[PDB]
């Protein structure tokens, strides 16, 4: 592997310098400095807020799309000598576009609730808005990371039963079950993120 | 030059503080009280308060914008539990005119109690981060440290201790836009990963 | 009450919850279904009775979600830090161990079903096997409920 | 009057922003170049 | 619980020693039984001997310490027995002993 | 009403990355389809016009992150508060990952589409079928980013 | 009492204390259990004989979860930092050993029924080497209980 | 008395003892106990004289089970910071050149225990590299010992 | 005295010499021991004859054995930082040569068996080979005895 | 004088001027004799003759032996930071430059030895190059002595 | 004078301008001795006149002896940033580019030799080529020189 060795030379090399960084701000004095309270205060609750409602569609698509090239590759490698999966087949197409739904719905509703404020003070920006600011993050986070796994979860299977169509037509109403309990997952994101964002209002 | 101190009457010494340039604006004209401060070894200092929890410094000079006109830095040590330390801080600057108070507000001039501070720009006049920022936007006072080093609450043998800088390595502008542009630099390298990786087929038929 | 960044560690412990038991649900669906489809070709009378390792998996899935439930309605604007960190760890708990199980399951789910299209004598000790992934997914839940209620 | 602490200038993060990201930056352009042209195909 | 430490793994580190010395002095009545390479032969019997009998007594220890792992689960089983089973307070006597107790007899033997 | 001097490098970021991110994958269904056109024109030659439905699905992937790109451009302004920058960074990144993404499913698909269709003509309506749904994907990256960018 | 953030590393060592274990558990089911399916099919008599390792690649699960229920029963609001660091060094060295166990298991869980499939000698040898793979296991839980109760 | 983080390095020296001794202990167990199915299916009688390569990486373990009671029982409030740095040196030490022993043993197991399958000469050459593979980890603990002392 | 930190990085010089110079020593065994048992199929006559490689490689675990009581004898509470980066500094400098050492040992240790099975005539100069392989940590032991007792 | 820790990049540099010289003297060892063996078995004769490029890589490891005595010997409590960057900058300069020494005696004194064993013409030529090769860590020395003097 | 740490960049760059340019004459000795021993076998009449590729690679560590001499001579202790900061640009681009420069003297080296064996005709076009190779390590020069004088 060439390119891998690139990710997996930086990774090690700044996981080392993260290391011997933790291990000399604290045999100084220099914890003091460190201030993981001064990093979630005073950066923005906006940042997060505004990334949360970009990561809910945009992770969700590259599953949805993901899911798409997997299945789409098989049907039409099947189709050639087996024309008729064209037609019961793209289904498996439709749960892995319906995933990009779940985001969209979702993404509506997140930059639904951001408003604008004055304050400018880690104080007067009070508990009411930074909870507000993760909050969005978080539940960006769950909806689009969590479509983009079941986004290619489906698109595996829908690879495996456009091959087992192409063999047995009577197989792929047995095998359509399997693509249902894969695009569940794609309900379990929403319903954490519209929880998360249940109780939030910024302002 | 040296620094003011507030010796206190029984057998230790208290509060004290030094910087390069001093300076104050009131209106449009600047006065550098660097020669009056840190060379004169004569301070009119009127309450240097000490409390072990508060202290307080005052800084008159009887000869400015017109009158006589009074400094305070106001301090404080409480005990912050998310550190369970002893946190100082400067919680207020105020210039006493005819009668009024100037109150600039200087948050993030704070350490631990153990050290002292230093900065470098200590000035007025918010352009993106100074330190002093006063209550009301158009105000008339305005001032400048173009150095500083102050300490309360753990003074010994009349000498500063280990020194807090006001300078990072860090930022909170270059902080959020270091995690946002590494954020999309990984995509990128998501991105230009695809696309370095798409061989052509040798032969055609 | 709290700090005012107290409530970061809840958010990130609600979504941990849910995103590592998906990508656990993920391949235990994606990597065992595609045995499942390979099964059917040669032997298509196992096809309904062999889709118990793509259901075991599925409640990997709401094995986060619960927690996912149980953390995001405990939270409140400026909530105290030590309950915070609590529900960190509660997402991550069972996050990881049902990011675990998946790949518990879908390993041997792909593994046995293969045997079964080879001998159908496998399939009393295939299930077994998936009971033993299932805990690891049952694992991670009790102490994410243990964790969170404090 | 002792102990004055070393005078760190005002623009330290602005340091650390251009030095550090600026020397890797250019540190992989070495390396990923060094490495493209260590094994060559002459065949 | 560092006393123990201290005393039992001397006293361990003899009784290697002590049965080492009856094995070596078994070598010299079988002995009794019955230049370059010579060197270089004996040079691989004695040091290999040398350094061999440290890892040897080192392995002595063990007996000792695995007595303390035989100790320390013994009462998180005991403890078990103990209280989880017998510490409650209305549903105890029936269901709750009978289940523990089995634990007791079957899962402390394997 | 003033914010700090920095702000406005997110909505300038947000900007670039909607054009960056847009390219890269329309790129990649020009390139990965476009090679599948050589291998198919060999022996069916044809069907050479009618095989540029892919490569022109993965065009309308460019514009769309063109419009927002201007949207985004003509609302910068000196000054402009830390929630105004922001609202153009997340619209960015909702439209430019989207395309990114799309940009790959057009590409793999209209690869191993045209290379199916020269040896079966009826999967031609099959293949044109599945690009819609994937050239879709592009256009729910519009209308969050177009609702951000107004907002 | 102690700081805030003190309990951070207490969660972070409950954490640890199961994900690791459950990680350990599901490498030893998952590569054991690819075994099973290969030897069924030429040997399917030794197949509820052959659930010897999967069974012990279960006991290092629960033995993340004796010390992880033990730290959240100890877990409490002002836990001081020395407390908090011992329920970290307790959550890391039965995890990760038990992380060590779940791949000794694994390799010679397999190795063993791809040769009791071909010998039945080797069924005595196999049981030896997996229990020796099952100690490492447990010297991580005795060390954990001695490192939780000060 | 010492500061409140010193206890965090010596708790770190009682982890890092067992955790990386028994990463050697079980890669060992694992390299090792795959020759000894090899070797098996051709020469069965020598099943338990190719048990020494995997009771010598045992020995490895309860290496690092040793140190990690010493720096446990050692441990106390506020400790001072000679105190702990001895200790995390005392761990490193026993555990990551016993993860070089465990490391040695396993790859001469695998290569030993093939080779005495085809010829038995090999055995007495065999437990000859195996104890200089062994006692690198011996080296490692009487450093650990000499270091927690003081 | 000096600083309360300053035992730190003495402990690493301490530390680092037992851990690169094992780690050297334990794969110039583990790769001359592959060697050994490879030509034991066809030659078995050079077994006491071939260790020569293995007991070189073990004189590179004792010369890291050797610079770490030194350097730990020399611990006190609170010792000066410029003793502490003495001793650093010749554990770095034993520990890496070493592990220099351990790779060229190993290299020609398993090359040079596979040639003395066909040929006895390199075993004068196998074995002359190794001396120069040998020195390279010897030249390490020079540097580290001169820096860690200034 | 100077700071406390000035004398760490001093000793650092007198262990960087021994590491990465006897590294490049490893594998000039390693590599290089590698190919003794392959060539001993076919010509076996020229063997005290091919046994050069080992004795020439051994004059690198005594080239940074050197610069390692003579920056040790010059080490005080307290020396300028000036003086100490120019030690630290003599050691990089002759073990890093020796390590691609290494490098180079490594490949030409492979294939060097490959070549002369199917025609001894190569004896003359391979032995020139070797001069170019070695001359590299001769010309690092007269950069680390000028550095060192100041 | 400037600061106390201001030496350490102008050292930097009398080392880099060393390590660097030793590294290019290193890979072009190594990638070019490989095609002389390959040409040897099969045209054993030129290996004087197939050396050239090498001398002229020796050129380029002479290239970075010259700056290195130059840099450490013109060196001082209270150096000004300004100055220190030139003869570490003049030590980067002298051996990164010798670097370079060594990189394609070891290619057409290494190919020019073999095809030179094969047909004659080639031996004065790989000259030419190897001169266009070599100048740019005399561009490396002509900007080293015209910073250090600075
Ligand atoms: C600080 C310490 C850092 C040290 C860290 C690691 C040290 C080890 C480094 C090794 C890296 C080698 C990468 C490589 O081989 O070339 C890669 C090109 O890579 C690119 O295309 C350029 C990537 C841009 C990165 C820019 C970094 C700065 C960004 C602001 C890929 O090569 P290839 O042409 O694809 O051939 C591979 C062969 N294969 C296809 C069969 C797999
Ligand atoms: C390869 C990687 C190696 C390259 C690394 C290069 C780092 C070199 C940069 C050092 C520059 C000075 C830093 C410093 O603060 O000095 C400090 C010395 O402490 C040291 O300098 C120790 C150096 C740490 C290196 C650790 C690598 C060891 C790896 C095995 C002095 O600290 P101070 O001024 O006294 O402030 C503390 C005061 N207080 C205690 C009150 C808080
Ligand atoms: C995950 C993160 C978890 C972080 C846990 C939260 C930190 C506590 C939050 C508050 C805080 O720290 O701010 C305090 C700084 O206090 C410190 O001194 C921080 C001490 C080090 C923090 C430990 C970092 C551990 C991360 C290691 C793990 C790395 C693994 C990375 C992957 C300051 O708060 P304060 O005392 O209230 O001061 C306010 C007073 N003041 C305004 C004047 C300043
Ligand atoms: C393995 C080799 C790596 C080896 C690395 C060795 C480095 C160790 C040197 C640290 C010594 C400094 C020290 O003593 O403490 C100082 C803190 O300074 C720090 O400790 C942190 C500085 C580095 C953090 C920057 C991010 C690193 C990301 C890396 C990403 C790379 C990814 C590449 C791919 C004390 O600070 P202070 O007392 O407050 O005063 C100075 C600060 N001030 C002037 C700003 C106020
Ligand atoms: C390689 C180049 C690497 C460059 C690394 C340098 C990054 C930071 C540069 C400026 C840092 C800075 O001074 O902050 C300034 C803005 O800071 C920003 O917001 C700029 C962020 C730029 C990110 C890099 C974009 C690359 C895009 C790639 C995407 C690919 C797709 C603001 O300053 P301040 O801190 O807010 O003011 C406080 C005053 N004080 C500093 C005196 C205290
Ligand atoms: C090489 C590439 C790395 C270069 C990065 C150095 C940063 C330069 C720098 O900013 O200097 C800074 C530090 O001044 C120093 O102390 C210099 C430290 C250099 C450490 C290099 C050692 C690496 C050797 C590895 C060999 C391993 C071999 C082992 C086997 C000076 O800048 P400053 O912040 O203004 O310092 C003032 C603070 N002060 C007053 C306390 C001094
Ligand atoms: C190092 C330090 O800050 N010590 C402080 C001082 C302070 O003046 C005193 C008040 O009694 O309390 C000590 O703990
Ligand atoms: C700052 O103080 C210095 C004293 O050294 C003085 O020379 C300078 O004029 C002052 N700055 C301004 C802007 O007047
Ligand atoms: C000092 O300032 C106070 C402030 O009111 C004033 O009353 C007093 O007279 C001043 N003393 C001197 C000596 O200037
Ligand atoms: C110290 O003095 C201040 C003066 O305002 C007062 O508020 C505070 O209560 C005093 N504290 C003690 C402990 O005397
Ligand atoms: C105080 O009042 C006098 C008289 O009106 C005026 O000249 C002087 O400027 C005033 N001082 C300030 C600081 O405004
Ligand atoms: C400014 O100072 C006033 C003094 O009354 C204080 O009440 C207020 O909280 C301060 N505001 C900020 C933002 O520091």
């Amino acid at each position: 592997t060439g390119l891998v060795l690139l990710y997996s030379g930086v990774f090690v090399a700044f996981w080392a310098c993260l290391l011997v960084v933790g291990i000399c701000y604290t045999i100084f004095d220099l914890g003091f400095r460190f201030d993981v309270a001064w990093f979630l205060t005073e950066t923005s609750p906006f940042m997060w807020s505004n990334l949360g409602i970009g990561l809910a569609i945009s992770l969700s698509v590259v599953g949805a799309a993901w899911g798409i090239y997997i299945t789409g590759s098989s049907i039409i490698g099947g189709g050639v000598k087996a024309p008729r999966i064209k037609t019961k087949n793209l289904v498996s197409i439709i749960f892995c576009e319906a995933v990009a739904i779940y985001g969209i719905i979702m993404a509506i509703v997140i930059s639904n609730m951001a408003e604008p404020f004055s304050a400018t003070d880690p104080k007067a920006i009070g508990h009411r808005n930074y909870h507000a600011g993760y909050s969005m993050f978080g539940a960006g986070l769950t909806v689009g990371l969590s479509n983009l796994f079941c986004g290619v979860c489906v698109g595996i299977v829908g690879s495996g039963a456009a091959l087992a169509d192409a063999q047995n037509p009577s197989l792929f109403v047995k095998i359509l079950i399997v693509e249902i309990f894969g695009s569940a997952i794609g309900l379990f994101g929403v319903i954490v993120a519209i929880l998360q964002t249940s109780r939030v209002k910024m302002g | 030059m040296n620094v003011p101190v507030s010796y206190n009457d029984s057998y230790d010494t208290r509060i004290l503080f030094w910087a390069q340039n001093f300076s104050v604006a009131y209106g449009e004209h600047w006065e550098d009280l660097t020669s009056r401060t840190f060379g004169v070894q004569d301070l009119n200092l009127t309450g240097s308060f000490w409390n072990d929890t508060v202290a307080r410094l005052v800084l008159t000079y009887d000869s400015l914008f017109g009158t006589m006109v009074t400094f305070k830095f106001i301090l404080a040590n409480s005990y912050y539990s998310v550190s369970a330390r002893h946190w100082f801080t400067l919680e207020n600057l105020e210039i006493h005119s005819n009668g009024s108070v100037a109150y600039f507000n200087a948050s993030q001039v704070t350490g631990p109690s153990i050290y002292s501070f230093h900065c470098e720009h200590v000035s007025s006049e918010n352009e993106d981060g100074n330190l002093l920022v006063p209550d009301t936007q158009p105000s008339l006072w305005q001032m400048t440290f173009r150095d500083f080093q102050i300490q309360a609450f753990n003074v010994t043998d009349k000498k500063f201790s280990y020194a807090s800088d006001c300078a990072g390595f860090f930022s909170p502008g270059i902080w959020m836009g270091l995690l946002t542009s590494l954020f999309m630099l990984f995509i990128f390298t998501y991105g230009l990963h695809m696309i370095l990786s798409l061989k052509t087929m040798d032969r055609f038929d | 009450n709290g700090p005012e960044y107290a409530s970061f560690f809840a958010v990130m412990g609600a979504s941990a919850a849910m995103v590592f038991s998906a990508l656990g649900a993920a391949y235990g669906t994606a990597k065992s279904g595609t045995g499942i489809a390979a099964m059917s070709v040669m032997r298509p009378e196992m096809i309904m009775k062999s889709i118990i390792p793509v259901v075991m998996a599925g409640i990997i899935a709401i094995y986060g979600l619960v927690v996912a439930v149980l953390i995001a309605n405990s939270l409140n604007d400026g909530i105290s830090l030590y309950r915070s960190f609590l529900q960190l760890g509660a997402g991550l708990s069972v996050g990881l161990s049902g990011l675990a199980a998946g790949f518990a399951i879908g390993i041997v789910g792909d593994a046995g079903v293969r045997g079964t299209a080879q001998q159908p004598r496998l399939f009393v000790g295939m299930i077994l096997i998936l009971i033993f992934a299932e805990v690891l997914g049952l694992y991670g839940l009790i102490v994410a409920l243990i964790l969170s209620t404090k | 009057t002792y102990n004055l602490a070393y005078k760190y200038n005002f623009e330290y993060p602005v340091v650390f922003n251009l030095v550090l990201w600026i020397m890797i930056g250019l540190a992989l352009t070495l390396i990923v170049t060094c490495y493209n042209i260590w094994n060559m195909d002459p065949g | 619980l560092t006393f123990l430490n201290s005393f039992k793994m001397k006293m361990s580190v003899i009784l290697g020693i002590i049965h080492m010395l009856f094995g070596v002095s078994l070598s010299l009545f079988n002995h009794t039984y019955f230049f370059g390479d010579t060197m270089v032969h004996q040079a691989i019997h004695t040091i290999e001997y040398c350094l061999g009998c440290i890892s040897n007594t080192a392995s002595y220890l063990r007996l000792w310490a695995l007595s303390l792992a035989h100790a320390q689960l013994s009462e998180v089983l005991w403890t078990m027995v103990i209280h989880i089973g017998l510490k409650v307070k209305s549903l105890a006597g029936g269901l709750a002993l009978f289940f523990i107790f089995a634990a007791f007899a079957t899962l402390t033997v394997a």
